[PDB]
């Protein structure tokens, strides 16, 4: 019903940016909320119908426009770190009835694009201790040194995505808790029977989708350009 | 698409006493649609500064209004209400009878 | 007061 | 006893002469008290009883918004119903909405009501259970289904059972002097010779409130097969109402004839006779 | 703060009733909502209530009491799926600014660890070089907190054994890498 774009977005302080939102329900009312981690949604701006807008609780930094019924883009004027947040668009039939939200936009604004890195991924192999004590093997995955915190970690078993036995961390760990611009770590467990681990024709892969720069961003440093990309790691199964 | 033709009553607020100030009412009711034209007449002449109620409606959906003006009945003067509607070929005119 | 709830027909 | 808080909404389409006309009026019982009309630069909800003349901006700012919102939705509905009935943009159309809540003598919700009408006929009706609707036709059925999928009835029942009643109380208090301190009819009989041999006796009832009233003529304290003209109850302009009921009778028999007046503001029914 | 929720988090045993509360300041509030939000994802509407009273759908009950200006949600037979943040939203008719949200309450549905076997392990990098892994402890163990990197705890579910472990990882770059007593 409600198409909001894009899912992730990094921005340089001072940049400007327009989140998109579109709705097939053809309802009068539309809204933009932001949500900072641990907090509720706060209303930025809303539109009662085509051709109208009103301010919400935290309008400052943001502009909206309602030309059509269908669409209601939110515009960041001059990005600041404070506008690092998750943005949800919604559509509503009446002012005070059900808000139908979009998928959300997670958006980090950073001083300098030098500070973006992809993740360094590493599959770890089951303890031998845990293989006898339990006849069950925990593969660990660890993705290191990424920024912004825009990642999606999956396990693939023989190039097929698994869910059973899986447990990613909920939030990541700040490598440096002091720095506002610290990079991130994120662990994850796939556990399977010691029998499925030791079949040597079995392949376990830890995929980590990352969201950084686009092609048309401009990069001026020695590292490889932190574009969107996957980064994987693997082990095979072992007779022992 | 229903159409209903206005009912009309023309009356004073208080019972008329020649020379004593009063109010002249025209009450149109029972009509659909809303659009309607009402004039208050002294001796066939349209009275300026006539007011009216806000537009409301009944259980049957028919609308009703009160047009009224300050007035000072005399023995000889005549008053009436003229109403034109879509259901009307030509204005209806109802004369104020002070005993009605 | 007016209804805070308005049907869309 | 039974009091009520009713609104009556009128939206009329004005093809290429702006957006539709929207007028909203609020009654308690028989007393208009607020109004909104979108003919002005600022259309604002406004008082139409002296006893609202002292309500602060929080009331008016909110109800203004509220009316505006309804106006805008009623534009949409007029478009939508044009659609369902395949009618042209060139035609003018009327959508009307009446809703209300009543109190019983206990001071508590008693019943609620809500009805829509397209071009002067029933379109969609909220049923007495305030949980379901009744469509009159295919077009209305689309509206029924949409309301069902939206739990409209729930939302309206919430207004009608709760909010409507809360505020009816507030208004009854604020307008006690008008709404609860009734006005009995000032009552009298005039005599009007038709012909040499018969007259019209006409029983007046003036300045009464509320509008409900009963005027009856009796010959020798009993019914009569006699010409009994009865005019529709009409507003005096001042908040009260008027009504008369005449009969035509043989001259010199005016004392056989008595007028019986029942009205809530009287302690007891009054009877009446022409006084020479 | 117009809509008050307790952040918690709250624990509920798997299978137990969860109960979540919300208060609100404006007597003008005319509509009420419970939204569920899984970490990362959007708010998703669990239940909507407008009339004072009790409303039931499936395992969920909501109760509204406008007299006392609270709305509440009850989850029967708590499942690990119900673990999430729960968002209270009111529609204030006095101010009209769409839906006003509380700060949310996070609910952690803890499962009963069948056979608690608290074991620390160590796991070699699958390319040369190691990470620590606390596992198989019970849902009442809470994991404790430079260069000593300890995750929060998290629960996996092998369905082909109806098995659920808790698991909490740690690592460091240091050669001075205790591990065996890493989790103190």
């Amino acid at each position: 019903g409600v198409t909001q774009t894009p899912k992730f977005q990094v921005l340089k302080t001072g940049q400007s940016m327009t989140l998109q939102c579109a709705q097939d329900m053809n309802y009068e009312y539309m809204s933009w909320y932001r949500q900072d981690p641990g907090m509720g949604l706060r209303l930025i701006h809303y539109s009662v119908s085509a051709g109208l807008t009103d301010q919400g609780e935290v309008p400052n930094g943001y502009n909206v426009s309602r030309s059509t019924t269908e669409d209601f883009p939110l515009r960041l004027l001059s990005a600041a770190p404070s506008q690092t947040s998750v943005y949800f668009c919604a559509s509503h039939r009446n002012r005070l009835t059900e808000a139908f939200f979009g998928q959300g936009t997670r958006l980090t604004v950073v001083e300098d694009l030098k500070n973006v890195f992809p993740p360094e991924v590493a599959v770890f192999e089951p303890s031998e201790a845990e293989i006898s004590h339990t006849q069950k093997a925990t593969l660990v995955c660890l993705a290191t040194g990424f920024y912004p915190d825009h990642v999606e970690l999956s396990w693939w078993v023989n190039g097929k995505e698994v869910h059973s036995g899986v447990c990613t961390d909920p939030q990541p760990l700040k490598e440096q808790p002091a720095l506002n611009d610290s990079r991130y770590a994120l662990s994850s467990r796939l556990r399977v029977s010691a029998t499925f681990w030791q079949d040597p024709r079995n392949h376990f892969r830890c995929q980590v989708q990352f969201y950084g720069l686009s092609e048309n961003d401009e990069w001026t440093q020695d590292r490889a350009k932190p574009v969107t990309q996957i980064v994987s790691a693997e082990a095979w199964g072992r007779a022992d | 698409m229903i159409q209903r033709t206005p009912k009309i009553q023309v009356y004073s607020r208080h019972p008329a006493e020649n020379g004593k100030s009063n109010f002249l009412n025209c009450y149109v009711s029972g009509f659909h649609p809303s659009d309607i034209e009402v004039d208050l007449l002294k001796n066939g002449e349209r009275i300026e500064k006539v007011e009216h109620s806000d537009l409301s409606f009944s259980k049957d959906w028919s609308f009703y209004l009160l047009y009224y003006t300050e007035f000072t009945p005399t023995e000889k003067d005549e008053y009436a209400c003229r109403v034109n509607h879509v259901t009307l070929s030509q204005p209806k005119i109802v004369k104020w009878d002070r005993d009605m | 007061i007016l209804s805070p709830f308005i049907p869309l027909l | 006893g039974s009091h009520s808080l009713k609104y009556f909404h009128t939206s009329v389409s004005r093809p290429g002469r702006g957006e539709p006309r929207f007028i909203s009026v609020g009654y308690v019982d028989d007393t208009q008290f607020v109004r909104f009309d979108n003919d002005a630069a600022s259309p604002r909800m406004v008082p139409r009883a002296p006893w609202m003349e002292q309500e602060g901006s929080e009331y008016w700012d909110r109800e203004t918004r509220s009316a505006r919102d309804t106006a805008q939705i009623f534009r949409v509905n007029l478009r939508t119903l044009r659609g369902y009935y395949n009618q042209s943009e060139a035609g003018s159309h009327t959508l009307q909405w009446m809703h209300g809540c009543e109190l019983g003598p206990d001071g508590r919700f008693l019943r609620g009501y809500e009805q829509f009408a397209y071009d002067g006929k029933d379109y969609l009706t909220l049923n007495e259970d305030l949980r379901s609707w009744t469509a009159v036709d295919t077009a209305a059925q689309i509206s029924e289904q949409k309301s069902n999928d939206a739990s409209e009835a729930e939302h309206q029942r919430a207004y009608l059972e709760d909010t409507c009643v809360e505020w009816l109380h507030k208004y009854l208090e604020k307008g006690k002097e008008t709404l609860l301190h009734l006005e009995p009819p000032k009552t009298h009989v005039t005599h009007h010779p038709i012909s040499d041999h018969e007259a019209t006796l006409r029983c007046w009832a003036l300045g009464f409130y509320p509008a409900e009233i009963t005027l009856t003529w009796q010959q020798d304290g009993e019914g009569h097969t006699q010409d009994t003209e009865l005019v529709e109850t009409r507003p005096a302009g001042d908040g009260t109402f008027q009504k008369w009921a005449a009969v035509v009778v043989p001259s010199g028999e005016e004392q056989r004839y008595t007028c019986h007046v029942q009205h809530e503001g009287l302690p007891e029914p009054v009877t009446l006779r022409w006084k020479p | 703060k117009e809509v008050e929720q307790n952040s918690g988090p709250l624990s509920v045993p798997e299978g137990a009733i969860a109960s979540l509360n919300c208060t609100y300041s404006d007597r003008g509030s005319v509509s009420f909502f419970w939204y569920r939000q899984y970490s990362g994802k959007s708010p998703e509407l669990i239940m909507s209530i407008y009339l004072n009273g009790l409303k039931e759908d499936g395992r969920f009950t909501a109760q509204l009491n406008k007299a006392s200006q609270y709305v509440s949600l009850l989850i029967r037979d708590s499942q690990p799926s119900d673990s999430a943040t729960y968002l209270c939203a009111v529609g204030n008719h006095n101010t009209g600014n769409m839906l006003t949200f509380g700060g949310g309450t996070r609910l952690m549905v803890k499962p009963h660890i069948q056979n608690p076997d608290p074991a620390v392990y160590q796991l070699r990098d699958s390319k040369s070089s190691s990470v620590c892994l606390f596992t198989d402890f019970d849902s009442q163990t809470n994991v404790s907190q430079s260069d000593v990197y300890i995750t929060d705890k998290c629960v996996l579910d092998m369905r082909s054994m109806d098995f659920k472990s808790n698991s909490a990882v740690a690592w460091s770059n240091k050669s001075d890498f205790a591990c065996a007593n890493a989790f103190n």
